[PDB]
């Protein structure tokens, strides 16, 4: 079942775990969307 | 049978909480952290396959 809520560090570490490079999702306008790049 | 059940369940614990899910949901290429969370989630709680 559920944990301890010990979610929140899971997670948490997640993004404590952060040559990057990032792709372009949307264009169009002069405007851009890029996922990744979870330093800039 | 235990399969069905086990996954249900961890299913039960994704709608339960979103963040997890949509952190595990990223459409990035060195996914490798997502799945030491899922795991770091349920390392002893379910079967292995």
């Amino acid at each position: 079942t559920i944990p301890a809520d010990d979610i929140q560090s899971a997670i948490e570490e997640y993004v404590s775990s952060f040559e990057e490079v990032g792709t372009v999702v949307d264009a169009g306008d002069g405007i851009a969307h890029v996922e990744g790049l979870p330093s800039v | 049978t235990t399969l069905a059940g086990e996954l249900v369940s961890v299913a039960r614990l994704l709608d339960r909480e979103a963040v997890v899910t949509r952190y595990l949901t990223v459409p990035a290429e060195d996914a490798t952290p997502r799945i030491r969370l899922i795991e770091r989630l349920v390392s002893g709680k379910v079967g292995a396959p």
